[PDB]
């Protein structure tokens, strides 16, 4: 650019998203359009989300995106989920010069996809030479231009403006000649993206999804049972590996109160979650499972330092509904339970499908917080060994630094208030039996309490 | 453990405005702080906090030459090299707007050899090598 | 040079490698071009490397030693390895001032090779007598100078100027005819370099790196077995003379996990390592063969006071992934795999192929720390008959220099916290039954323990 | 050919090093892609051409003349100051250009006056050096830099007329060096042209030194003039 | 280095008002600052300035006669001349406006030699030489 001013409007439509967001997300969602095969880390921003994953309602992937984003999570990853039928739409323009017409460009979606992308070339007015090529999605017009006649400038222009997001072109062989006019040619040789949502497909995305680490993990808000038990075994091969990831899920609508509570006492899993009341929000319904998805993700957002036992959700309905000592039953059975307390929604107990305990452990651990602190806990303790494992020694300098080191790490966390008091110091009971590579040590906690139950007795 | 990591008095150059000094017998130089004490009302320790920097050198030698009393007030410059030997390491310090507080007019007393004692202020220093 | 300040600023991306630096490797780079039937010493700087080995990608030569150097060796000892077939590339100038034109000058290039070297003389246009020689490297220029048109100072300046690196100019016969003018001549007469790389050439190679001792020898990261095999008895032979050098393989992409974990059950050697896991680094993939060449090199690196158990590995992906289960598993087969523990690889142990123990052996030698240090320590008292075989009595005077002086060397090493404590003293048992000329001595140490596992016990 | 035998006479200054700066101006028949083209075929850091005719008390003045005010200018800013959008005194120019052509002229390396308002105002602070290339930096092919470089280059090389063949190659002399020109980077930073610094000894090459040669490095970080500025206004 | 260049006390002749002083032990002057200390809001490092300049002189002897007693508070003045012998040069300084902060009439000890200490101050110096 140039020295000076550029005093440039912006219209008040274009506001950016919020600032007080925290934590991470993965998302297998299904998108019809989208990156396949690569998961895609979307920041605060929504704009992202919808120019990588449509704008359609219908989409799980803009949908659910959008649920996961109003949850306030800091960075969504997103991964596209298709069939291994779904494919990329193709087509091929040909020119008219001679007498039997020839393959000289294909235009492929730049991403697998069977969505109503079409296209048109005409013949351009201003030059001979030139055409104007046109891109149409669902009769909306998306790129716009007038270029020469030759392929080799055609597939340039169209590989290098931003607008073709949605289309590759690829020279087929050298020519100069004059293409063919063809009006609102459809893209085919794919499927949809949302439609054969398979099993294999997910194991795929979750492979995928195990390049990184997550908070907690939602299952893209699909109730199938299968998906369910793949993605729970999944869950807890990653913890037995040390990978801490919290599951949410939702039950389906079919599910009376008795069936969903049972589908809650079934999952006795300290870091699995399930929904059991469907939600409506701007008129339109989101299923338990789906909801699921924006409760992930303000559990997330929440992390430490917070709860999600009645928070204000943005629902405005919900349903079903049950009383007091059916709501006790439900929450004893171990199942998250949405209700409109007041003209918005809020929840009703933080709590996750582990509430089932038994005397050997305690009962502070059957709440999604608590599990969500020692996952934290041990993650951080955990991340202590990219100099400290292999590059430290065994003697009491190593070891007093290591306790400094975990002392810091435990100090700097009660900072923030989270704990009131804590212990950290070496385990000699077992350390004296230790071998010599083995060090050994303990630590106590005490979380802070938080209000929840409040009674006033009256008078007058 | 290491025999070589000490250093010797003996290895210590001193150039007072860029001319070595030869003749002198210790040099001191501290950059002290004017250390701010806080109390709070919830708090029941001091907090400190960094106030402003001063320095303060004292230079003790013998007398060959009038060169501080012709110095007078006038602002120079110490730069102070501490050498090892067993190694090849050396540190070098520069202290900064360097000025007397007395000048040693005299100095003297009745067999012993005649001595030249100063001290002064310094405003900053740059650590050169190390 | 004159007296006086000489300014010159220098562009900031010609920075210096780092500083540290330790250890020596060898390298049958297999380089299109560079330096044939001779080992060069490359130091830390990349500089010399690309120089003297070219700057491509897919020359295995470039892209093993950027992987050593990224490895921090010291010194990193490079054999150019070409097959017999290959040779220089060679053309012939020839004038034009008679009716038929004869040779006068011949460029061949300064080492073999066949890469795309052209040529292209024409006329001076400042002085008719001169004439303007230009060299090309894959289009792109390397030389260029205008001399006179005598083929004596045509040859002289072509084999002074440092840009002629690629080539040498011999005079065929005395002439100061004027050259043909010839554009974009490619010099022809030999092979790649990078084909029809032998088992034969390898061995020739070895040869030649029995010039010098090596921390740890790598082959270039070439996976054939017979190629593999051939340099362990190379490395066993080389070890019962006493030169002990540490070699590091990798099994192929093709081989599953109970393929590589037989495989590396089949070499039970002390001083064989082997990579079963490929990697990704700058979008570039490493086969386990070629990563084994970073890992060699990050080994030697290290050498003494350092392991690379869980070294923070400069790769950004890798692959195979597996279960705690079984990491165990194939580790006690006895197979080095990298883990994508964050977002930067690490190692999950430093273990080399003789994990297979047995009960008269101890379990701390199936360690590459273990390997290092006790070939150390053979080598640094096999050092010491430089002054002190043949040049010694075998009184007691004599023995208790001898002792006094692996003292000396054990203290100093103890000084730099490899040891806890060390004994040093003659055997007596032995030398009590010896021969007059024999001397028989005995010494004990304790490596000082490094942590690996470690423990924490909650409590909330 | 005058300019020619100039560039000649101010390279082979440089080389003996000798810094002088060179300013020119191209002729009124060159049309804007001529003149482009001028002000690429100089590829030289302390070369400047002026492509643009001014009038001033009414009296024209060619681009050649008025890259003599252009120069006067330069050299009376030197150091602390810049001549990228300074008041000049002149009363209209031409010929002139769409932001785009601005664009792609100083892309060339053209200087260009523009008649921003009432009085001329010049468009950037850019020399014939503008075409750089990767092995070397951005920042250098603006006058502004040539002359601060150039500026160092001589102050640092006016340390000769008691310092070379006058003192002695030990670790005394080379501090005493090291303080002298620390002294002239800190007097230096004194007038803000500089945020942070640094002057210290070359160990790299001073370990293969001969016993004469001495080997220094320092380094600079000048301080961020504002030129671009963005208002994003809403109602 | 150099032997030649340490000045020993007894190369040291004083003279009070024009007279010299033969029975003296010890003699010291100094020229103090009253060095003003700055610190200023965008800096975080004192800055010092000289002040005001006082001197001060202590003269420890033996006592032969009542020559202070007699001088009482009045105005005198110091010259202080240290000579190098194996060099040929000399240090001349004179103290000037000097003027006694108290009188010893009376100190003396049971079996020791009679000594007379003096303490005073001066105004300004004269650096005749050096």
């Amino acid at each position: 650019e140039i020295p000076g001013f550029y005093n440039r409007f912006k219209t008040q439509a274009e506001k950016s998203t919020n600032t007080g967001l925290k934590g991470r997300l993965a998302m297998p969602i299904r998108a019809n359009w989208g990156d396949v095969g690569k998961v895609v880390t979307i920041k605060n921003d929504l704009r992202q989300l919808k120019n990588l994953f449509g704008d359609d309602m219908n989409y799980s992937a803009f949908k659910l995106g959008k649920l996961a984003l109003l949850g306030n999570v800091k960075e969504l990853l997103l991964y596209r989920l298709v069939d291994g039928n779904q494919k990329k739409g193709t087509l091929t323009l040909k020119d008219t010069t001679e007498n039997s017409a020839k393959d000289v460009i294909k235009l492929e979606t730049k991403y697998p996809t069977a969505r109503n992308f079409n296209v048109t070339i005409k013949s351009n007015l201003v030059d001979s030479d030139k055409k104007d090529f046109i891109f149409f999605e669902n009769t909306k017009q998306l790129f716009s231009s007038s270029i020469k006649g030759t392929i080799d400038e055609i597939v340039l222009e169209i590989n290098s403006n931003l607008d073709n997001e949605y289309v590759i072109a690829t020279k087929v062989a050298d020519s100069d000649t004059i293409l063919a006019n063809v009006v609102n040619q459809a893209l085919e040789g794919g499927n949809d993206g949302c439609t054969s949502i398979t099993n294999e497909s997910y194991l795929k995305a979750l492979e995928e999804f195990e390049r990184y680490s997550f908070d907690s993990f939602v299952l893209d808000g699909v109730a199938d049972e299968a998906l369910q038990e793949t993605t729970k075994a999944w869950v807890a091969k990653n913890k037995e590996l040390g990978k801490d990831i919290l599951l949410f899920l939702g039950g389906k609508t079919e599910d009376n109160i008795k069936q969903i509570n049972d589908k809650s006492k079934s999952f006795n899993d300290e870091n699995i979650v399930n929904v059991g009341s469907s939600a409506y929000y701007e008129n339109i319904k989101y299923t338990p499972s789906e909801v699921a998805v924006y409760i992930a993700a303000l559990s997330v957002s929440k992390g430490i330092t917070g709860s999600i036992c009645n928070a204000k959700t943005i629902f405005e309905e919900v349903e079903p509904r049950l009383s007091q000592s059916e709501v006790k039953e439900c929450l004893k059975s171990g199942t998250l339970v949405l209700d409109f307390d007041d003209g918005d929604v809020i929840i009703v107990d933080d709590v996750n499908t582990f509430k089932k305990y038994v005397d050997d452990k305690n009962e502070a651990m059957g709440y999604i917080s608590n599990i969500m602190f020692i996952n934290t806990i041990n993650k951080d303790t955990s991340l202590k060994r990219k100099e400290f494992v292999g590059k430290i020694f065994n003697d009491a300098t190593g070891q007093t630094t290591v306790i400094c080191a975990l002392k810091k790490y435990f100090e700097e966390l009660m900072s923030q208030g989270i704990i009131s008091e804590f212990n950290v110091d070496i385990d000699t009971e077992l350390q004296a039996t230790a071998k010599a590579d083995e060090f050994y040590w303990k630590w106590d906690a005490v979380k802070v309490d938080v209000m929840k139950k409040i009674y006033g007795t009256g008078y007058l | 453990i290491e025999e070589a990591s000490f250093l010797n008095g003996s290895d210590v150059v001193i150039l007072i405005d860029g001319v070595e000094e030869l003749y002198m017998e210790e040099i001191k130089a501290d950059f002290e702080q004017d250390e701010q004490s806080i109390k709070l009302l919830g708090c029941q320790n001091e907090i400190s906090r960094v106030g402003t920097t001063k320095g303060s050198f004292s230079l003790n030698g013998y007398k060959t030459d009038s060169k501080f009393a012709k110095l007078g007030f006038r602002s120079f410059e110490i730069i102070y090299n501490l050498s090892n030997s067993e190694t090849l390491g050396y540190e070098s310090i520069r202290l900064k707007n360097c000025r007397l507080k007395k000048l040693p007019l005299i100095n003297s007393k009745a067999g012993e050899i005649v001595k030249i004692e100063v001290e002064g202020s310094f405003r900053g220093y740059d650590l050169l090598n190390e």
